[PDB]
């Protein structure tokens, strides 16, 4: 049996930690909802 | 139960200890998460029970108590925040510029941020604070790093 606990409000936080790159990827999506790399 | 808008951990006791299998978003009294997190299973909130209302394994989405409510979209330009909610750790905003998933059916936003699996269902935000989709379905790239789609459902 799964259960939920509240973890915070949904808000934009000014001066949040800004990281991560921005890559363009070619992908397929199967019937099972699993994405895969099309190279 | 607690039906307050905001972001929630999804926990099980079926393993060792309490374990965070994923994350979700309560809005308009509907709970939104990813299908692989709950597998369609019912949820408990205090003594409250949440029953699944809509899901699609292919979109990897599921709503509880009502139809999918979150209709906001990435505009294609602006940065966004992953409101990440990792196992055993405090909700943390991470601002990022999404990349792109190019598919035979069209282009979706992608977010390159690597967090434990139990973070699946953490929401992604536009600057006005609206949820434009959920982090936690996507792909592992050359490097070994993980890239997630911005997965959004359709509102009726
Ligand atoms: C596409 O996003 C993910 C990530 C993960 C967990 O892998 C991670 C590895 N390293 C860091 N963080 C996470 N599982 C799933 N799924 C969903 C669909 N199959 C069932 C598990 N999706």
């Amino acid at each position: 049996d799964m259960y939920i606990e509240r973890a915070g409000d949904i808000t934009w936080e000014k001066d949040a930690e800004v990281t991560g790159n921005s890559p363009r990827l070619d992908v397929a999506l199967d019937e099972s909802g699993d994405f895969s790399l099309v190279e | 139960g607690e039906t307050t808008d905001g972001v929630y951990r999804v926990m099980t006791r079926r393993l060792l200890g309490s374990t965070q299998v994923g994350v979700g978003v309560m809005q308009e009294g509907v709970f939104h998460t990813m299908w692989h997190v709950t597998k369609g299973a019912a949820l408990r909130s205090g003594e409250g029970r949440l029953d699944p209302y809509w899901g699609d394994v292919k979109q990897d989405l599921v709503s509880y108590c009502g139809p999918w409510k979150l209709d906001a979209a990435w505009d294609g330009l602006s940065e966004v925040q992953l409101l990440a909610v990792p196992p055993g750790e405090r909700a943390k905003n991470i601002q990022t510029l999404p990349g792109i998933f190019k598919t035979k059916d069209g282009d979706i936003g992608a977010v390159a941020l690597d967090y434990p699996a139990g973070t699946s269902g953490s929401p992604i935000l536009d600057k006005c604070g609206r949820v434009i989709g959920l982090y936690g379905n996507g792909v592992v790239i050359k490097n070994g790093s993980y890239v997630s789609a911005i997965t959004q459902g359709k509102r009726e």
